[PDB]
């Protein structure tokens, strides 16, 4: 099958449990979560799943196992503090990415930000340029929003995004009463 | 001890994890314990050895027993299993015969050339490089030093004034108790002069006593170094 | 007064030390004690009944 | 003056502090009351011992005099070091 | 042009390289034209607690001292009984080397407390070094009967000894057989 | 240190022989648990 | 202690009432020769360190 | 709470063993492990330990990387193996300490107890002791600083149990026991000069540097006691020790009475012998 490793950064903060969007999508993402990990299952159960969040202080609340049993008890307790952090949630994760058992499987890794971005364009492309240097696959996917959708975060896709084809895709999800499910689902991404 | 004992789905899971770590070397063999009864093996154990020998030719086979092992010396031998079709040649087709000397170290009458039978051992040598030598050696020099050293120094160069003096008056009481044998020992030797009837020395120990003694006068200059400056 | 001889039930007679934990207050002669296979060391003693 | 004569007398206090000789017994009764002074005074003629004292704040003159005394120690346990050591690492080993 | 090398390679932590300087240092200083290096040699021969340069300690020794014959049994009498056999052993092979083709007794008559030893190594050793003297040499001149009568029980005596004994026995009894007599050694 | 070893030997017992035999196996009365027949070293003659 | 029969050798009984082989220390003078003492041995090098009245 | 610690030889010779299976890789930076002990006695015991992962970032200082899994299946199995011993704390091999070690550390005061922090050299050049004991707890600040984790030093031995110093003394057969006498005494009357030398001059002069030098307020209010304690001593003139110099040097005259009698004792047999035998041996000889 796909040999290839998969990490989910969840959002910790208040700005998820809004009552405009919907009510707490933690739990929604929880399930696409589930749904999407059963189904990497499905496909290849040898796959690892690690869990990690966006804030401040990087605590890894499971690392990477083929077994997502003991993950389901561990997607508790997300601790809501802080706000967000970016720099640091990145060099957390792709450069914990050596940690990994299996050496042949490829490097995957999504995230979910629920808060507007404090970092400058500079570190953008910066942190863009090292994920195009070291070649690893990123999927940025944007729950909730306050000001607009995409403007500097096209160019940074652009920039961080090589290898044209059949390379990562973005996902761009707006306001609806519709689950974030079958519509993180639509890309190939997924499934 | 059994076959049945090691758990192979627990074993292949934690040679996987020494796998994933930073130690990618496979097993080489499997290690024991005898106490008591000798440091021989039994019908079981040779059993299971010769199931654990299947894959791997060599089998190193290692029994510690520190229990009725002295303290003196923590020496210890390898063992090894000889072929069973090996009976009708001879015994050992082993070069480098220069190293049974050093194979010698278990000189005991018994279980040697006892069961020497169908039985071997192998000659043991270590490795040592420059960073576990100055390592371990600065590591025990420590250990058996203080840490900024001049700690307890100056605590006995201050009891030599109230320790060390009762231990002297013992000392001189013990010289005193020789020296009343010493002042019959001129008639002995004002009789006999052949021959020495007694064991004991009379000369070393009140050189060793000396040598306590001189820890004052080794220590007077540490006092006059701390005085000084 | 650091170091005494004991007295085994079996009839064998062996001899201890003194460990750190205890002190010479319960050390007294008079008094059935417990020892240890290893080192011969003692945990705490033997009251009789 | 952390050298050179430590040994003092009651005058300066008594010139400084603008007090007579009797309530000077009084003051150093006080001061040892407070406990910040260990100072106990063996003398029998008239005289006044100093003892420990906490820097606290900061001084500018015992910082000069603590860089000179420890390169002076530390010149003086180096040199005395070396001399020994000299014949000592010869003559014994 | 070594001598800086070898004082170089003589600090070095490994065993067998600090034997590799005094096997390198051996025929360099041959002639005895170095009395520097013995001081090191028999330094590195006492304080060392490794056996391994010790017993090749006095190789180089006897090398370069290979010159005199009868000066080498008398510092080499010290180390007739030693401490550790392996010191004993290389002794032995020294006696061997350095007494070798010529007619010094001093090593003669010290072979007889050589000859019998607890340990097996340095009765080799004597066996070995007992082989390299009488070889070439006049019955009528010096009673080797003692010695030769000795070696010649070493193999009714077989059975009764070690493995490896019977083996430098005959070892040893291979040298005075060798050639017929005919053919021999010389430094 | 190398009689040590034979101090690690736990001691020796003392051996009594109540008869020889032409076997030259020597039969020794001991202890209890005792009567170990074993013929004796070959450094040391059985008839003395 | 037993017996001595012969110079820096001697018997020595044990608890259970075997008799036991084993020659003494030459550290050990002649004074631990005695015919009737109380001895001590190691348990496990069986020597004799020194005796207690 | 723990006035002094135990430490083991076998957890350096660990490090030993971590600075054995590197394999030349060019990247050789900090290691943290698990270290592994007896919380349960006030004197902690270091037995045996295992090692883990420990990746860092160039750039970024507050990257580090553990692994509750690997830490929960190890202690897991050493608890299986043996029940006498507990986690406590970690320590890595880094010579200095960095700011992240607070979160490194605070992960093991969550899940864990209070852990105690070890500072120990890649390469053991340092003369001193190599492992410092640091304990980990929250101190109130004179200056009204905020409160943070402030690491204490806690004094510690090198020591082992019993088979431990048996194999040590058989991979050395180097180094020399107390052995009371002349050269094991002056040997230390020697070089203890240079340990006391090297220590302060590698001290006094970084010190010496960044106080006049240099700045993050690590409250030098400790230093003035430390100047203090430099100024216990006001070039006492010796007047009123005299006496005891004189006690003093009075033991020494004991030890040259004691000495010259003993001596003059064991010369009767030399100085006979060297007569008798000799006289003996030279009538008898022919
Ligand atoms: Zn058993």
């Amino acid at each position: 099958m796909v040999l290839e490793s998969t990490m989910v950064c969840v959002d910790n903060s208040e700005y998820m449990r809004n009552g405009d969007f919907l009510p707490t999508r933690l739990q929604a993402q929880q399930d696409a979560v589930n749904i999407v990990c059963h189904s990497k299952t499905r496909s290849n159960p040898e796959n690892n799943v690690g869990l990690i969040t966006l804030a401040n202080d990087c605590e890894v609340l499971t690392t990477l196992t083929p077994d997502t049993g003991r993950i389901l008890s561990k997607l508790h307790t997300v601790q809501p503090k802080g706000k967000i952090t970016f720099c640091t949630g990145i060099r957390v994760a792709h450069l914990a990415l050596k940690h990994r058992q299996g050496k042949n499987h490829k490097m995957r890794i999504i995230a979910f930000v629920g808060s507007p971005v404090e970092d400058n364009e500079k570190d953008l492309v910066k942190l863009a340029k090292r994920l195009k240097k070291e070649k690893v696959n990123v999927d940025i996917i944007n729950f909730g929003e306050e000001e607009v959708n995409t403007e500097k975060l096209t160019a940074f896709v652009n920039t961080l995004n090589g290898k044209d084809g059949t390379g990562s895709h973005l996902v761009t999800v707006p306001p609806g009463p519709s689950l974030a499910d079958a519509l993180i689902s639509s890309p190939i991404l997924a499934g | 001890v059994s076959v049945e004992a090691v758990d192979p789905v627990f074993q292949a899971k934690m040679l996987d994890m020494l796998k994933q770590t930073g130690r990618p070397e496979m097993v080489v063999g499997w290690y024991h314990s005898h106490p008591g009864f000798g440091c021989w093996l039994s019908g079981v154990d040779i059993n299971t050895q010769q199931s654990f020998e299947a894959l791997s030719e060599r089998a190193v086979a290692v029994v510690v027993d520190p229990i009725q092992s002295v303290k003196g010396k923590v020496v210890i031998d390898a063992f090894r299993l000889i072929n069973a079709n090996m009976m009708v040649l001879g015994h050992e087709p082993r070069q480098t015969t220069s190293n049974l000397g050093h194979l010698n170290k278990p000189s005991i009458q018994a279980l040697i050339h006892g069961l020497n039978r169908h039985y071997y051992s192998i000659t043991i040598n270590y490795r040592k490089n420059e960073l576990e030598q100055k390592m371990l050696l600065n590591l025990h020099k420590k250990s058996w030093m203080e840490g900024l050293t001049l700690q307890d120094y100056s605590e006995h160069c201050k009891h030599n004034e109230s320790v060390v003096k009762e231990m002297l008056e013992l000392a001189k009481n013990y010289n005193k108790a020789v020296e009343e044998e010493d002042k019959m020992t001129p008639e002995q030797l004002a009789i006999k002069n052949v021959g020495k009837q007694d064991p004991k020395r009379h000369l070393e120990e009140h050189v060793d006593v000396l040598m306590t003694s001189n820890i004052v006068q080794c220590l007077a200059a540490m006092l006059d170094t701390v005085v000084f400056k | 007064e650091e170091k005494f001889i004991v007295k085994a039930t079996n009839g064998p007679r062996y001899v201890v030390g003194c460990r750190r934990q205890l002190d010479k207050s319960k050390l007294k002669p008079g008094t059935r004690v417990a020892l240890d296979m290893t080192t011969l060391t003692i945990m705490r003693y033997l009251p009789r009944e | 003056r952390p050298a050179n004569h430590r040994q003092l007398t009651f005058e300066e206090i008594a010139k400084s502090a603008k007090i007579t000789v009797n309530e000077v017994e009084l003051l150093v009764m006080k001061a040892l009351s407070v406990g910040l002074v260990k100072g106990s005074i063996d003398e029998v003629d008239k005289r006044v011992h100093m003892t420990w004292v906490q820097p606290r704040v900061l001084d500018l003159q015992q910082i000069k005099g603590m860089k000179d005394r420890l390169e002076f120690w530390c010149t003086d346990v180096k040199s005395m070091e070396m001399l020994v050591e000299h014949q000592a690492h010869d003559i014994l080993t | 042009e070594a001598d800086a090398l070898i004082e170089s390679l003589c600090r070095d932590k490994d065993p067998i390289l600090r034997r590799s300087g005094m096997y390198t240092v051996a025929m360099a200083y041959c002639g005895s034209g170095n009395n520097k290096a013995i001081r090191r040699l028999l330094h590195v021969a006492v304080s060392d607690v490794n056996d391994d340069v010790r017993r090749a300690a006095v190789e180089s020794l006897g090398f370069i001292l290979f010159r005199t014959p009868e000066q080498c049994p008398s510092v080499v009498s010290l180390l007739s009984e030693s401490y550790n056999p392996h010191v004993r052993y290389g002794a032995a092979m020294a006696l061997g080397i350095c007494c070798a083709g010529t007619g010094n007794k001093e090593a003669i008559n010290l072979l007889e407390p050589m000859t019998n030893d607890p340990v097996n190594y340095v009765r080799q050793g004597a066996l070995i070094a007992s082989a390299l003297i009488m070889i070439q040499q006049t019955e009528i001149t010096c009673p080797k009967v003692n010695q030769f009568r000795q070696l010649y029980s070493k193999v009714i005596n077989d059975k009764h000894d070690d493995v490896m004994a019977k083996f430098g026995a005959i070892l040893a009894q291979g040298i005075l057989d060798a050639g017929g007599h005919n053919v021999t050694i010389s430094l | 240190r190398e009689e040590l070893q034979l101090l690690q030997e736990q001691g020796s017992y003392v051996g009594e022989v109540v008869r020889a035999m032409d076997k030259k196996k020597v039969l020794v009365k001991v202890h209890p648990e005792g009567k170990f027949v074993v013929d004796v070293d070959k450094n040391i003659d059985i008839n003395d | 202690f037993l017996e001595a029969v012969d110079q820096n050798t001697a018997i020595v009984g044990s608890t259970t009432g075997s008799n036991y082989y084993v020659r003494i220390l030459s550290t050990i003078d002649r004074e631990l020769l005695k015919p009737n003492a109380s001895v001590a041995l190691h348990k496990h090098s069986n020597a004799l360190v020194d005796v207690l009245p | 709470a723990v006035q002094k610690v135990v430490v083991h030889p076998l957890v350096l010779l660990s490090v030993v063993d971590h600075f054995n299976r590197i394999g030349k890789v060019g990247n050789q930076k900090r290691v943290v492990g698990v270290l592994l002990g007896s919380w349960q006695k006030k004197v902690l015991d270091v037995s045996n330990s295992f090692a883990v992962p420990f990746d860092e970032d160039d750039k970024d200082d507050s990257v580090w990387f553990l692994d509750h899994d690997y830490l929960e299946n190890m202690y897991g199995m050493f608890k299986k193996v043996n029940a006498r011993e507990r986690i406590v704390g970690w320590y890595h091999t880094g010579p200095k300490l960095h700011k992240n070690d607070i979160a490194i550390n605070e992960l093991m005061k969550r899940y864990c107890p209070n852990s105690v922090l070890v500072i120990i050299d890649v390469k053991p050049k340092d003369l001193g002791l190599p492992t410092e004991a640091y304990i980990s707890v929250e101190e109130v600040h004179d200056d009204g600083t905020p409160t943070s984790k402030t690491f204490e030093h806690v004094t510690s031995e090198i020591g082992a149990e019993e088979a431990e110093e048996v194999g040590v003394e058989h991979l050395l057969r180097d180094i020399k026991d107390t052995t009371v006498g002349t050269l094991s005494q002056r040997i230390t009357n020697q070089v203890h000069g240079l340990k006391g030398l090297n220590s302060k001059l590698l001290d006094i002069r970084s010190y010496l540097e960044k106080v006049a030098t240099g700045k993050l307020p690590i409250n030098h209010q400790i230093i003035y006691q430390l100047q203090d304690v430099f100024n216990l001593l006001p070039d006492v003139s010796l007047q009123e020790f005299v006496k005891a110099f004189y006690l003093k040097t009075n033991d020494q005259m004991v030890v040259v009475y004691l000495a010259s009698l003993i001596r003059s004792v064991v010369a009767l047999h030399n100085l006979i012998n060297n007569k008798i035998a000799n006289r003996d041996a030279e009538k008898k000889e022919g």
